[PDB]
């Protein structure tokens, strides 16, 4: 009967590519979302077990519902198959693989006057503008709103020195206090973040790297990055403030990040940065 | 100056096409027009030449109004060629009805052949009625009218190509941006321009000397119609060395990515040229100094920059930037951290004062460091005389450190080396700054005819250098023109930005080098 279920899986497969032919789409990075309404019933079982097979012959990915609020629906069909109702939606571009921060960072617990959490990128773009302990203190002072008031940085229980190589502590959590080592170091970044990959052009302002990272908040819960801010900050990272930029969710450059994106959607995704000529 | 010109009664027009960006050539025409408008208390018409519903767009119209605004040109009236479509059509029908214009269906390539060989087309001698019938087909936009054009009946034998029955009107079923579909028939520039200059009252039509052939044509149309005859004043086209002005050539740089876009400081657009640090007044004085000259010289860019240098020198504040990579720390142990105010300008007390910070930890240029000797009295600019005591070097012989003794009671400044410097103090942190230098895009100054600019592309026309800037640079805004002492004039392209919460870094002050005339 596995050849019976494979023949039903082939009927879903055939259903999908007929939809590809409806939108004049020619193998075009796309994604296929599906819902077999009588949940867990026959047709939903078939499609899940055979998802590798379906993926192999329809060279696009195969995820279930719901479609992301961000993606533009190419088509949406509902038909019937072996006593289930079967919704197919095709959407532009491939998927959105979440990745770790590209630049060396440091989680920050700042106990002066309450506890504040945040992150400090130690370089931006990757390979440039690497941070000093003195640079770190200044950056902590601006972002967190502190004066250089006996500001002491503790790696765990050691106190750091103008010689400590900050980059070698890239995953760690540091403590900013007023001169008194703490007690009591998370793993995940305490702040939402995005990675940036420059694709079209090379960084300016003597910057050098083509990959960067933007926190979306600092300290945690403060200073929510806006869409227009993302455009400006992207430009600042690579030294492209004069240039007109387009941000894309794929490297194919088909899911363009738009002013009505939801910023939380972007978290941990790599944003692709494209420089276009300034025309009118 | 202008023949036939009276005070208060001069009327000039600047009639760009909204096919793209204004460049320095358009800048000259607009400023020459404004010059005659201001000096004669006359009127300046800013006329969009929208005869063609296919070469213009609403997109460049707005661009062009911004460029004109950036040149501080205030037209008294804004018109469009399309505003007179009705009247222009009527003058065409007048000429048809007088045997002065006929309609030709001869295909264009043959038509240019016959025009090339002083050969009259089959239609030149059509009676008025046959011309009026074909003209009706163009007006209605029929497929036969679409292959017809209205030509003036002048002289197929003239040495002046422009007199060999030029096209006055074409049939295009195109809808027009401002007139929509009222008209399926559209006049050529050659025909519209004399008429609209006459209607709008233009007393002096400024054209580049390259239009000289069309002046004869221009005046024929005026006389053939029997209307107000504007006076044509011809000035020389701007020929700048190392520079191309054609949209199709400029576009290649944009498309090849050799340039940022149309406002790139290497482009001769008015946008790019102002971004480079040209001032309007510097431009205005250059145009006025050569005025209405008809000799088409090969102008050197340096001659414009020297006019600009005279405008910015008296008013540009002086600040300091040190080349970050080569900077040498200097110990001034006696000095205490303090701040004094000092003139921003070396000769114009109007510019005001800047704060200077002093202290025991100071930085100087490596290039200057390597020229110092021990026991030398050196003037630190805005500070005073300082004695070099020890030059500390490393195992390779590189100065890595300099020790000094204050010598401030020594007020002798005749033969001392005068160096720039910046104090390292948390009370006035140094501002990260980038200095940008641009070169010409074409390495050959004058291209002969039949020579292709693409063989002389300068592929290294931008250079950036990382600097430690004067603390006062943090407040510069885009457009501020300043002088980096001992380096030159610069314009702020992007201001400094403090540490970002999102990128955890500052943005540097971006200064573009302003060529001075050398």
């Amino acid at each position: 009967q596995s050849m019976v279920d494979e023949g039903v899986a082939r009927e879903v497969i055939n259903r999908i590519q007929k939809l590809r032919k409806k939108r004049n789409l020619v193998p075009d990075e796309i994604t296929v979302y599906y819902r077999s309404h009588p949940e867990g019933d026959y047709l939903d079982t078939v499609i899940k077990e055979h998802t590798d097979f379906i993926f192999a012959t329809i060279k696009a990915a195969l995820k279930p519902y719901p479609v992301p609020t961000s993606k533009e629906v190419l088509i949406q069909e509902t038909t019937q198959l072996k006593g289930s109702e079967l919704e197919i939606t095709l959407v532009r571009g491939g998927l959105c693989e979440r990745v770790g921060p590209a630049c060396s960072y440091v989680n920050l617990k700042v106990c002066v006057n309450t506890e504040q959490d945040g992150v400090l990128l130690l370089e931006n773009p990757k390979g440039d503008n690497t941070l000093n302990l003195t640079g770190l203190v200044d950056a902590v002072s601006c972002i967190f709103g502190l004066k250089n008031s006996k500001l002491t940085v503790f790696n765990g229980k050691t106190e750091l020195i103008n010689k400590t190589d900050l980059l070698s502590l890239s995953g760690k959590t540091l403590h900013v206090t007023t001169g008194s080592a703490p007690a009591l170091s998370p793993d995940a970044l305490l702040c939402q973040y995005i990675n940036l990959q420059l694709v079209n052009a090379k960084p300016q302002e003597c910057q050098k790297g083509t990959v960067g990272t933007l926190l979306m908040e600092n300290p945690v819960g403060q200073n929510g990055l806006t869409y227009h801010g993302l455009l400006h900050e992207t430009a600042k990272v690579f030294g492209l403030r004069s240039r007109r930029l387009k941000l894309f969710l794929d490297e194919a450059e088909t899911q363009e990040i738009t002013k009505d994106i939801s910023m939380k959607n972007l978290n941990m995704k790599t944003v692709y940065v494209s420089v276009i000529p300034t025309t009118a | 100056e202008l023949p036939g010109a009276e005070m208060g009664k001069v009327i000039v027009r600047f009639p760009p096409e909204a096919s793209g960006y204004l460049h320095i050539g358009h800048a000259k025409a607009a400023l020459l027009n404004q010059h005659y408008q201001v000096n004669f208390k006359g009127k300046l018409i800013m006329r969009f030449d929208d005869t063609n519903p296919e070469k213009e767009k609403e997109d460049f119209e707005k661009v062009i109004l911004e460029d004109v605004a950036m040149l501080h040109i205030k037209p008294d009236q804004f018109t469009y060629t399309s505003d007179h479509f009705e009247t222009i059509m009527k003058y065409a029908e007048q000429l048809i009805q007088e045997g002065k214009a006929y309609v030709d269906d001869t295909p264009a390539e043959q038509m240019k052949a016959e025009r090339e060989q002083r050969m009259e087309s089959k239609h030149r001698n059509n009676c008025v009625n046959k011309n009026l019938q074909m003209w009706e087909e163009m007006k209605k936009g029929t497929e036969y009218g679409q292959t017809c054009c209205l030509r003036a009946k002048i002289d197929m034998n003239s040495n002046n190509g422009c007199m060999r029955d030029p096209t006055l009107y074409r049939c295009k079923n195109q809808p027009h941006p401002r007139t929509g579909t009222t008209y399926k028939v559209y006049p050529t520039y050659d025909f519209a321009c004399p008429i609209v200059d006459s209607i709008e009252g233009v007393t002096h039509a400024l054209r580049t000397t390259e239009y000289h052939d069309r002046d004869e044509q221009f005046y024929w149309i005026i006389e053939a119609l029997g209307i107000r005859k504007p006076y044509i004043w011809e000035y020389s086209r701007l020929n700048l060395n190392n520079t191309v002005l054609s949209k199709r050539k400029l576009m290649w740089f944009v498309n090849e990515g050799l340039v940022d876009g149309w406002d790139d400081p290497r482009f001769p657009t008015v946008r790019g040229v102002l971004r480079r640090g040209m001032t309007v007044e510097g431009l205005k004085q250059f145009i006025a100094a050569q005025g209405s000259s008809r000799s088409v010289v090969n102008m050197e860019w340096d001659k414009i920059w020297s006019f600009n240098k005279k405008v910015i020198d008296p008013v540009a504040p002086r600040y300091t930037a040190l080349l970050k990579d080569a900077v040498v720390p200097v110990n001034v142990p006696e000095a205490q951290e303090e701040m004094k105010e000092v003139a921003k300008h070396p000769k114009n007390a109007d510019v005001g004062l800047k704060p200077v910070w002093y202290g025991s930890k100071v930085l100087i240029e490596g290039a200057d460091a390597e020229t110092l000797t021990e026991g030398e009295v050196v003037t630190f600019i805005n500070w005073g005389n300082i004695i070099i005591t020890k030059l500390n070097r490393n195992s390779s012989g590189k100065i890595v450190s300099i020790d000094t003794k204050l010598n401030l009671d020594n007020k002798d400044f005749k033969k001392t080396t005068k160096i720039t410097w910046l104090a390292e103090t948390p009370r006035a942190p140094l501002i990260p700054t980038v200095c940008v230098n641009y070169e010409h895009l074409i390495t050959k100054p004058v291209l002969g005819k039949d020579e292709d600019f693409k063989q002389y592309i300068n592929r290294n026309s931008k250079q950036e250098e990382l600097m430690l800037g004067d603390p006062c640079l943090k407040d510069l805004k885009k457009g501020d023109i300043i002088q980096l002492q001992r380096r030159g004039f610069f314009i702020c392209d992007q201001p400094y930005e403090p540490v970002s919460p999102y990128s955890c870094k500052e943005a540097p002050c971006i200064l573009i080098y302003i060529p001075d005339g050398h």
